[PDB]
């Protein structure tokens, strides 16, 4: 499901090397490698994203994410 | 792309 | 709205280009000397459009008097041209927004990005030559244009004038290496690789110059400006980023880094890298 | 063939770990990991992207993509 | 716990692969490759950071908040 | 030896895992992974980069390459 | 030691993939791969880098670099 989608309000790097974000109030952690600088640049220019997950509630953890224009 |  | 641009003299051509500046465009507050400055063009409706007459291209004579520009005024794109004898508005297929009164207007099936222009022409703008004699030439060929779809000719032809009337308005820059090419010497400009990185980073720099500062240095994508005066020598006038040109993607126009104002997505652009080793071991 | 030349759209980082691009109204997927971030930043800088592929159908792959400045 | 909070006063690469960074006047390193980009990244645009760890030597918890 | 140098014009990954770039109207490529980003961040930010080879004739490899910011 | 303070004058990359920047007139080379980028970026932004090696001639190694802002 489309679980969020906006701005990147803070982004965490976790301990067992998984990768946070908390995007429309709500955390989500992905331990893709590969999304962890891509959501950090995202970030810092307010690129809007859209978090895609089997549950949406926070904590809940995605492998999909689409970086858009808006 | 760029327009003229 | 009609003004002329005067290719009689660099003076004509430059009080021209400076009396469109301060008729469309008010001046940045933090970018602006006397009466030169990075200016925002002022906001007007969409299709909202001035006219320029092309005059001098034989110096201070009546002559080769018939070729009107169409500019949008908020992009300053040229929209198409008049051939003033017939009275036919020959308009680029995205700009069937922009209506002209009084005119036949010709819509054609080009359009009038730079690709398709360069393709049509079988001229890249890198390296292309204007002189006061191509400007002739380019005269003639538009003059002697009927029909709705660009031909070469008529497409090199469009490619000169628009880098010396709009791009010109844009950019002091290209209005200073243009106009040596109307001395008596008669040189030629030859559009340099920089004029037209220029160009296709209009929108992005308009983004970022109104948030100048004052600071040491502006960054924005290839273009970087190192004081003020290179700045002013560079860019006269930019779109009211308050236009789609205006956003890539974000919403956070610069970040100052160290003095200088970066466009937050070119900063971005390399800080999106993972570690080296893992790039290149992963593949 | 040359499949697609505009600016992308939107970037979308897959289930299967690989990359999605839009342009020119079409959507095109990559394995190349290389390609990643080089497509999320010509994303954010505008680039013109050209997508080469065999097949040039919305959801066809490509490992071969120039990046213009104009 | 918040081990620190604050802009990255410097960065620096060590012989042994690890990544310092100086957050609120305290040094703290990360062994985590992937950190390093993260962390540079953060100290050129401004983000305040939050160093989190058990004990506040080695962290691999930071967070990133834009300023 | 000094092959080109100047702003890159574009760059292109191609199927065969190389990466060309175009500097001062000649072509060079390269497999080094490490360079692709290196390359394509000197593209967008307009560095001047200076390609390096013992033989400089076109459409050859390099793995050297100076990077300027003018 | 430190070797050399100030902004990266120049980088480059080397064929045998190690990675060279002068720095207050003097070289150094390093072979951590992880440096490229990063130096890249300080060289990029005008960061003062403060090159740490055993041996401070030019022309020597490194690998331990302290990246600082104005």
């Amino acid at each position: 499901a489309d679980c969020a989608k906006g701005k990147i309000e803070f982004s965490k790097y976790n301990e067992d090397d998984t990768f946070t974000v908390k995007v429309d109030g709500k955390e989500y952690w992905t331990s893709r490698w590969n999304l962890q600088p891509l959501l950090q640049s995202a970030q810092l220019t307010g690129m809007t994203v859209t978090i895609k997950s089997s549950t949406c509630e926070s904590g809940s953890g995605f492998a999909e994410v689409q970086f858009n224009n808006d | 792309r760029r327009r003229a | 709205r009609e003004f002329t641009i005067d290719f009689s003299t660099q003076q004509s051509y430059v009080s021209s280009l400076n009396s469109i500046r301060t008729e469309i465009s008010t001046p940045l507050e933090h970018i602006s000397q006397g009466t030169t400055s990075v200016s925002v063009i002022n906001h007007t409706p969409p299709g909202s459009y001035f006219a320029v007459d092309i005059r001098g291209l034989d110096v201070y004579q009546a002559r080769f008097d018939h070729l009107r520009l169409i500019i949008e005024q908020n992009n300053l794109y040229v929209a198409g041209f008049v051939n003033t004898a017939t009275n036919t508005f020959y308009r680029f297929s995205d700009f069937t927004h922009i209506s002209v009164p009084g005119v036949t207007t010709v819509s054609m099936t080009t359009d009038s990005s730079y690709t398709t222009l360069q393709r049509v022409a079988a001229l890249e703008r890198s390296g292309m030559q204007i002189s006061r004699h191509s400007l002739v030439s380019s005269y003639l060929a538009l003059m002697e244009f009927s029909g709705n779809t660009m031909t070469r000719d008529a497409s090199r032809a469009v490619l000169r004038f628009v880098t010396v009337t709009a791009e010109a308005l844009r950019f002091r820059q290209i209005q200073r290496e243009f106009r040596q090419a109307l001395s008596e010497t008669a040189p030629v400009y030859t559009m340099t690789p920089g004029d037209v990185d220029l160009t296709l980073n209009w929108g992005r720099i308009s983004n970022v110059l109104p948030e100048y500062r004052g600071e040491d240095g502006v960054r924005v994508g290839r273009i970087s400006f190192n004081n003020i005066s290179a700045i002013l020598g560079t860019v006269a006038v930019i779109l009211n980023c308050h236009q789609p040109e205006c956003q890539i993607t974000g919403d956070r126009p610069v970040i100052k880094i160290n003095n200088t104002l970066w466009e937050s997505n070119t900063a971005a652009a390399f800080l999106n890298r993972k570690s080296q080793f893992l790039y290149t071991t992963g593949k």
